């Protein structure tokens, strides 16, 4: 196995197929054949593919080399170094200008591969739109729950839309983007690690996203990187039945000010609850909270509010998680009682929903 | 603290 | 107690006192004299800060949390005004519509450090502490047994202030002429305190006075007065840690020899991290391998003209070394394989640093 390319074309592949990827797990493997150079990486649940053509000479083969010390080698040379690679013993040879390394490697028959499957839900989208859908939902996510499902993303096809949801059952995220192609009703629970690296593949170029979902795994293609992952199994909650059924009671108020207010008195809130209390009047909102130590805020906002009064306490975290999400001008809180959840949107646009539960 | 589901 | 300021005329202030048992996690707020007082202290070491009072104000003093205050008046927006006044336990914070009340502990149990003379004096552009400062503030031990190496000596000599660090491992010394006949002198600073007082240094216009006692050393710069404790111990003397006359000397470009050295460690040891260099006219070549049997070599261009040698040394040392010096070409001060090296900016001998040879 020989080939020599050019730093500027391994460093984003290696990049991409680097992160994470007992022993062999911690390799890439890499092998030249028709051409072109396939660097893969995996931990068994998922894996990374990359592919770089090879426009100098090169002879075929196979091997497997620690990944951290490959991407950190030709990371640290020059820029427009020129990397030469062959394969000599059971070590894989680096050289550059007159820097030269010698990587230990483990066989390519040894690299795992995932089990081989078939696609049965496929559809095209952008790059700004599969970022949009991820961005909007992932700090909604469980982090550890028992319930492993919650500690992944849903993504569901209905209609023409693209959807993701993610909750820990205090706080729920959805958002729904139209993509253009009539799609099967369809839904799937991509873990944790998969939404991560899904959102790493995106370069922000013009490069269009490709998807394939099979009965367990979902594969993303975008330029020359294939992504594969396993799903989760479970029965993730319906978004339908936690949205209030009819929360008309609307304020309206900048988003930013609101933040800051929330910020602020978060600052004298429960270190561990993080209580506070929302008063909701006539075109005005007070907030307030306290402490074991007795410590309070206050914070009074002029807000748009015609509905009837009323009060209602929440994880003050959870609402500005919300606020954070949305980067908006204005927000709309939509409220139905002191004891009901509040769906929260940005003004402007109805393509992302929160619903955030009260506390006692 | 109260849950959605 | 009353006074009404400007949020950023507060947030520098706070910010430095907030550096160094409940009250030790307070800060003294004193009005006095058209003058607001905040002091923060750990009981090895203070720091206070005066703000000049241009509104209307009433005297007094109290203690309230640090890092509570600090974020309320941070999470203000800018340019507000933040009214202050004591109301029973409380002290009572409001700007705009914004109300806070914070928890207090009484003026009279803060602690004081013991009152002292000061026995050596000088003053100095603030640019030439931080620059000795900086140059050897890497070198000092964390939490060594040997307490006095857990800090940075400050010696004055003739005209220039040296301070010199080291973990008893390497070593680092910097001297700069301060343009005043001193007397001979030493103290250790702790480690805590030497940042304490790099962060104290604005990069302004202000003219920094030090104060030294037998047990104390104080910083005045502007608006704020450091106050610390020495290291009762003693520090070893550098001049016998410097290699005595060395007759070899390799110059190089700074970031080459660095980028060399960073990319052969990837190969080295990961516990000791040595490294070799062959020196030769006009050329060194840096090797490292690990257990694994992995190798590096680098080849590079210098400017060497003495007898042909080779040395090993701890390559993460020699890296913070070259990081520290930011320099365009370095000087390389050889012996032989079995004596220590002295590296220095080429450009300047005011600092210099000391690294042990390795067999490797
Ligand atoms: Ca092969
Ligand atoms: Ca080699
Ligand atoms: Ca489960
Ligand atoms: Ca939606
Ligand atoms: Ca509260
Ligand atoms: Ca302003
Ligand atoms: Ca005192
Ligand atoms: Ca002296």
């Amino acid at each position: 196995m020989k080939f020599t390319v050019e730093r500027e074309h391994l460093l984003k592949p290696l990049q991409q197929v680097s992160g994470p990827l007992l022993p062999i797990l911690g390799n890439l493997l890499l092998q030249v054949a028709d051409g072109t150079l396939s660097l893969t990486g995996t931990d068994l649940e998922m894996e990374m593919v990359a592919r770089v053509a090879l426009v100098q000479p090169h002879e075929p083969g196979a091997t497997t080399v620690p990944a951290r010390k490959f991407f950190d080698i030709c990371r640290g040379l020059p820029e427009g170094a020129e990397i030469a690679v062959q394969l000599e013993g059971e070590r894989m040879l680096v050289r550059s200008g007159r820097s030269r390394f010698s990587l230990s490697t483990l066989p390519a028959a040894d690299f795992p591969n995932l089990d081989d499957w078939q696609s049965e839900v496929e559809f095209t989208l952008p790059q700004a739109t599969m970022k949009r859908l991820i961005e909007a939902t992932q700090f909604s996510m469980a982090h550890q729950d028992v319930r492993y499902y919650l500690n992944g993303m849903l993504f569901e096809t209905e209609g023409e839309e693209l959807r993701t949801v993610a909750t820990d059952g205090h706080r729920l995220a959805v958002c729904s983007m139209p993509i253009g192609q009539s799609l099967p009703s369809h839904s799937v629970i991509v873990p944790r690690k998969g939404v991560i690296e899904l959102m790493r593949m995106l370069d922000g170029g013009d490069n269009p996203l490709r998807v394939q979902i099979g009965s367990n795994n979902i594969r993303a293609h975008v330029g020359d990187f294939i992504f594969t992952s396993k799903l989760v199994d479970g029965r993730f909650p319906d978004y339908r039945r936690v949205l209030p059924k009819n929360p008309d009671k609307h304020l309206e108020a900048g988003c930013d000010l609101l933040k800051q207010a929330f910020a602020r008195a978060a600052i004298l809130s429960n270190e561990k609850f993080r209580g506070v209390r929302l008063y909701v009047s006539e075109n005005q909102l007070k907030i307030t909270a306290n402490n074991p130590e007795q410590e309070e805020a206050e914070e009074i906002l002029d807000v748009t509010y015609s509905g009837a009064e009323m009060e209602i306490g929440f994880n003050v975290s959870y609402v500005l998680d919300v606020l954070n999400a949305l980067k908006c001008e204005n927000v709309r809180m939509m409220l139905t009682d002191s004891v009901s959840s509040v769906q929260i949107e940005d003004a402007a646009s109805q393509s992302a929903a929160y619903v955030v539960m009260p506390m006692r | 603290q109260a849950d959605l589901f």
